[PDB]
């Protein structure tokens, strides 16, 4: 009894050992992760709703007229109404 | 003797209990080793990325920086397409169906015999000739 | 409106495409805010229904 | 010698049990899964960190993700602009969309 009650011990801790060697590295970065990741991710979201270079830059400032109208437009129900078309015509040919 | 047998019913049925309550860890024995191994590959590649991000957040959030605008155009002018199209279509059906009605009950046919007649009119003729019929036998 | 030929060269000039794009929807939106203040809302269920 | 064996048995398992959820390939398993996704979502947010902050700050070198989206938006506003006189007509009629769905209803 005693014999097989050590080995197993012994097999835990081993086990027990090689965790904690690669949790303990993890733990101490994560307040400051989860602080940064949190507010990059929210003003993320709130954005949502001649030489090339030159170009891209000169068709961002129109893109960014595009996004702000489309901003503007949309219902908070398009996405809705847009998934309700194929029930309409359902409808039509039951009838 | 008598104390001895119930000390071994007694332990089997512990025994048996535990054993019922352990079920998910009795399940193959895939090498433990591995799986270990595997975490600690994991877990070393999520502490390296969460640095990196801490830097590039620290540094330059808190290649053309395009790609998020001609993403969010897209997908939001899709949208607005697929919504006009709808509302266009219950309109277009609402009216329709009511068309479709109002031509069934104005509509005359010859439905029995040499008489025209609606759909509803001829129906109430049935209806009522039946009605008759049954008054006659109530009556008897 | 500053806007150059939607095709300069024989080639398609993308900025333009997009400024009309910009002009065609301010026209959707004052067309919305007059008819859809509120933004109609098909009811799917009653549809479904 | 038989409640011996049977005791032992028992002991063992009950250390077993204890010991599962740091120890077990099940338990341990499920972990590695949940750390996998999010090392591949951090990954494509470093990948995209000129395109993240240009939006933050609101052949051509576009990063590769967003090919697709530039690709595409041309055909989508030449529709657009196209289908602008039915989309206002469409907009024109919004009002009368309780009426017609009372007239259909009767």
């Amino acid at each position: 009894r005693d014999l097989t009650l050590l080995q197993r011990e012994e097999r835990l801790r081993d086990l027990i050992e090689k965790q904690d060697e690669v949790l303990t590295p993890v733990v101490t970065s994560k307040d400051p992760f989860k602080d940064n990741y949190t507010t990059f991710a929210t003003a993320l979201d709130s954005t949502r709703h001649g030489n090339r270079h030159r170009y891209l830059e000169e068709l961002q400032k129109h893109l960014a007229i595009t996004k702000s109208l489309l901003e503007e437009i949309m219902p908070s129900h398009a996405s809705e109404n847009a998934e309700s078309f194929d029930t309409i015509k359902d409808l039509e040919n039951i009838v | 003797m008598s104390n001895s047998v119930e000390a071994l019913l007694e332990i089997s049925s512990s025994l048996k209990a535990l054993k019922e309550e352990c079920v998910d860890l009795c399940s193959s024995v895939t090498d433990g080793d591995k799986v270990i191994q595997s975490l600690r590959l994991a877990l070393t590649d999520f502490h390296q990325l969460t640095i990196a991000f801490n830097q590039i957040y620290a540094n330059e959030f808190q290649m053309s920086p395009m790609g998020p605008f001609f993403q969010f155009v897209h997908q939001s002018l899709s949208t607005c397409f697929k919504e006009l199209e709808s509302i266009a279509q219950f309109t277009e059906t609402s009216e329709n169906i009511v068309d479709v009605v109002r031509e069934r009950h104005q509509s005359k046919e010859k439905w029995a015999g040499s008489t025209i007649s609606t759909l509803c009119e001829k129906m109430k003729e049935l209806r009522q000739s039946y009605e008759a019929f049954q008054q006659s036998s109530l009556q008897d | 409106l500053q806007m150059d030929n939607v095709y300069e060269a024989g080639k398609v000039n993308l900025i333009t495409v997009v400024q009309l794009l910009n002009e065609a929807l301010k026209l959707v939106s004052g067309e919305r805010s007059l008819y859809d203040c509120k933004g109609v809302r098909l009811d799917l269920q009653y549809l479904h229904g | 010698a038989e409640i011996n064996q049977k005791s032992l048995e028992l002991e063992l398992l009950r250390l077993e049990k204890e010991t599962a959820d740091i120890t077990h390939p099940l338990y341990l398993g499920q972990k590695h899964q949940a750390l996998q996704a999010m090392n591949s979502h951090l990954e494509a947010v470093l990948r995209e960190k000129r395109s993240l902050r240009q939006r933050l700050a609101q052949n051509l070198p576009i990063e590769a993700s967003y090919h697709r989206f530039t690709a595409e938006l041309l055909p989508l506003a030449v529709n657009f602009i196209e289908k602008l006189e039915i989309y206002i007509k469409t907009i024109q009629t919004i009002p009368k969309i309780p009426d017609c769905a009372s007239n259909m209803d009767n």
